[PDB]
RNA sequence: CACCAUGUUCAA
RNA sequence: GCGCGGAUAGCUCAGUCGGUAGAGCAGGGGAUUGAAAAUCCCCGUGUCCUUGGUUCGAUUCCGAGUCCGCGCACCA
RNA sequence: GAAAUUGGACGAUGUCCAGCCACUAGAGGAAGCAAAAGUCGUAACAAGGUUGCUGUAGGUGAACCUGCAGCAGGAUCAUU
RNA sequence: AACGAGAAAUCCACAGCCUGUGGGUUCAGGGGGGAGUACUGUCGCAAGGCUGAAACUUAAAGGAAUUGACGGAAUGGCACCA
RNA sequence: AUCCACUGCAGCGAAGGCGUUCUGCAAGUGCACGUCCGUCGAUCAAGAAUGAGAGUUCGGGGAGCAAAGAUGAUCAGACACCG
RNA sequence: AGCUUGACUGUGGUGUAUCGGACCACAGUGGCCUUGACGGGUAACGGAGAAUCAGGGUUCGAUUCCGGAGAGGGAGCCUGAGAGACGGCUACCACUACCAAGGUGGGCAGCAGGCACGCAAAUUGCCCCAUGCAAAGACAGUCUGUGAGGCAGCGACGAACAGUAGCAACCCCGUCGGCCUUGCCGAUGGGGCUUGGAAUGGACGCUAUCCAAAGACAGCCGUGAGUAUCAACCGGAGGGCAAGUCUGGUGCCAGCAGCUGCGGUAAUUCCAGCUCCGAGGGCGUAUACUAACAUUGCUGCUGUUAAAACACUUGUAGUCUGCCUAC
């Protein structure tokens, strides 16, 4: 009764649920970066749509406003540690430009296929999900890790993980012995 | 019609049917494996005139 | 027209409080006769007997025989007619035998072809109509 | 300006 | 309580009084229709209460006798 | 200092009465609606074969008919 | 007879100034039926007026306009299949 | 009983409605104006007064017309149109 | 549409912890009401809040926090600082349990659990380890209690993250680019089949870890997957609405179908087979409400003919009301 614990939903189902352009924009993306069902992109589709109605709030604003200086510092910070804007494009307007791949190429899956160390992206999502690769120290397993710009030059293989310098797994241990 | 519905003929159609069994199941793609399926047939597997074929075109039957 | 003016806010929510009454939806909701009269006291699903098979025929331009039967109510006793959804479907009804009917799509009103019909059979002594129809169950004893 | 009623069901 | 009527295919029913059988409804098959509906053909189907003498056979003769309706009637 | 005594209050509860509300049985009467191919007419739609309709009143198997007054939404935007 | 308005017919000293929506105010409507019915209240000599639902039923009813068809409608042509 | 023709893209009345002539009675709108008052106004649940025709009530009247009714036709019917 | 007769005020008392018609005695005739009194209804406990929400708004809120009320229905009390207490008492009512028939009892809308009622909701678990509370009480020697509370079990209510496979060789396929008249060759690249080297999670194991004690999680340099049988589904395929003029059966029958419609012997719609589409560890169905809906309109509807201007004036409440007054 008394658990004050908060849960939530990240995804909303969009109306007109058999649109051809949304359909198949949706299954382009989906198979270009290895997702699962819809509802990843949706996820990220919210993330983005909170982040674009937040920015235009604050577009509607001076510079100067107590909101504007805290929240859009706080926006840009936040576009700028996981890699959505640069350095050049930092501010209120460039984060409009948001697109869902901003997001989906800033996807873990998508960053440990762009560093070589899968071959495929659907590869990549199964290395991930088979626990091979660390962000940092700490051995990531969910392919939509959200991977910052500081820990994105931290990833690589497990030492706990035969790709690397792990024992080997079951049928190599098994093809020795 | 000789004779039209009555209570007598539930199920007429469906006893009827002469019960073709299914084929030998081999087991389908879910997931990831299934969404990289659709988008093979689909965004790559195209010969871009006619746009995007439709999936379940059937061959010429009777009715043409 | 509609009085402008800074006080007529009396004269507006009255007006618009007296006026709401015309919309059957809002009507029907705030009349409580509904709860009396309609079998499903404000209810889903209602468990009933079968009282008796019924063959009903189908409006113009259709010519079936819709199989129904008649159910009375545990709840209040009251006599409906439920739908038998699915090809046979009533060779898993006989008489006696408890049976759980929902509503039609369309919240107290008869879809297509039934008239005056506006419930069906969801599950016949405890087991799902579809579930017997795709033989995923057997029906008791 | 005598009187001149009718046309089974679905389908087109 | 005294006394009167008839049961004939699955149902409604006219039956040569004392020579042994029939219609609609009811199902099927065909004709018609684009499919029906109405229609027309063809095919089903009966110990006629339970019985006694049984005219030749008792369905039709009489009497007992299920089932279901009805009139007659006591007075001062 | 107990039981017992007298008695004001609070007041359960029973019975009666009244009002009100809710649910419900009913012989019979009368409506509404629904359901391919039942009957009787043809009232309406054309000037629908008596132009149509409105209000009211009477009559009638049923539609409806007739009177009075009105209307055109008429079959007339029109004749010293 | 313009602009404007309107679904159009049409309106035009308005049915204009209306999504570029606010001068003021009253009444009424919310798909079609059931139904202007039932019950109740009130007025009346009565007939009845005013007031006024619901259960239930149904996917259209409806409005203007168009093209054809039809007319025991009009006008004008015509045919020995009159 | 009713006021033909005149009688109309005429008038009046809040609407219903109002048509021969003379006349009694009170009234309204519009117009004219260096008249008066000085915001006293607009719309209005409740309330009130008028309200065609039909209908009812009490007392008369009754020509014409006319529900009902009678009645002759028409009709398959025709207590309908028509007389 | 009228309501009220302790009803409304006053004076003097009573009572209370205290003000007060709270009660009483005596005086008066007040008090509320179309700005809706009084009455009736509860899809009425209230709020914080929840769902939507351009804006304005619509609907809900038994339920964790706060407030109220109750403890089977009433009522009366004692104790106490505090109760009109109910895991206190007393009585009556309604049910009810034990009996040796004289008597004694009862109160789960606390936690588990059972019967009913229903469309509809869990274990007769362990423990005070955490959070707190109480007490004559820090802890230990020497077990404070705690169905508050915690932890477990059941739990597709509802949420979040992952898996149900990946890489490459063989054989049949397409686009590009060459040679070349088209045809042939190579290169990414995609389908089905065989073969490889790997990879990993479920599942089991551990007294390692976790735990009040266990169980699960995390960890494992512990085993160990090929039809990776360790085998995804729920709805659909005329339109709205993504996806078959496929094949067999049916023949206005069976049935489908939210609506339109499909079915009458050539069914794109039924029953199936194959194929395909959609969401996906979910999907369908029913019901309610929200949005759609400017189809309740304050923003912001409509009223000649679609629904809807009162027959017409008047007229009270209501609403709205001309111009002007300091460099």
């Amino acid at each position: 009764v008394r658990k004050y614990r908060n849960f939530s939903k990240v995804y909303s189902t969009p109306r007109r649920p058999f649109d051809k352009e949304r359909l198949d924009k949706e299954l382009k993306l989906c198979g270009e970066y290895g997702l699962r069902c819809k509802k990843e992109v949706w996820r990220v589709g919210a993330v983005l749509t909170k982040m674009r109605s937040a920015a235009r709030q604050l577009l509607t604003l001076e510079e100067g406003h107590l909101r504007r200086q805290i929240e859009g510092a706080a926006l840009l910070r936040r576009c700028q540690k996981y890699g959505l804007l640069d350095e050049s494009k930092l501010k209120l307007d460039y984060v409009l430009s948001l697109t869902v791949p901003d997001f989906l190429e800033r996807r873990l899956q998508t960053i440990v296929f762009k560093l070589g160390l899968a071959k495929s992206i659907h590869h990549a999502r199964v290395l991930i999900a088979q626990r091979h690769i660390r962000v940092g120290k700490q051995i990531c397993t969910s392919p939509s890790f959200l991977v910052r710009m500081d820990s994105e030059k931290h990833i690589d293989f497990a030492p706990q993980s035969p790709l690397g310098g792990g024992p080997p797994g079951r049928v190599k241990r098994k093809k020795l012995a | 019609g000789k004779v039209h519905g009555s209570l007598a003929r539930a199920g007429k159609v469906k006893g009827q049917t002469p019960k073709v069994p299914k084929q030998e199941k081999k087991k389908e793609a879910v997931g990831r494996a299934k969404k990289r399926l659709l988008y093979n047939k689909r965004f790559i597997s195209a010969p871009v005139g006619g746009k995007r074929a439709q999936p379940n075109k059937q061959p010429a039957g009777k009715l043409g | 027209g509609k009085p402008h003016g800074i006080r007529t806010a009396r004269k507006l929510r009255s007006h618009r409080r007296e006026q709401r009454w015309a919309d059957k939806d809002y009507n029907k909701r705030n009349l409580g006769t509904t709860l009396k009269c309609s079998p499903f006291g404000g209810t889903s699903h209602v468990k009933g007997i079968v009282l008796e098979k019924v063959g009903v025929e189908a409006k113009q331009p259709n010519s079936a025989i819709r199989k129904c039967v008649r159910v009375q109510l545990i709840k209040n006793g009251k006599k409906i007619c439920a739908f038998v959804p699915k090809d046979g479907c009533l060779n898993f009804i006989e008489e006696n035998d408890e049976v759980l009917v929902s509503g039609f799509g369309r919240s107290g009103h008869a879809v297509g072809d039934l008239p005056g019909i506006r419930f069906k059979v969801v599950k016949v002594s405890g087991v799902g109509l579809m579930a017997l129809f795709r033989e995923k169950k057997e029906k008791p004893r």
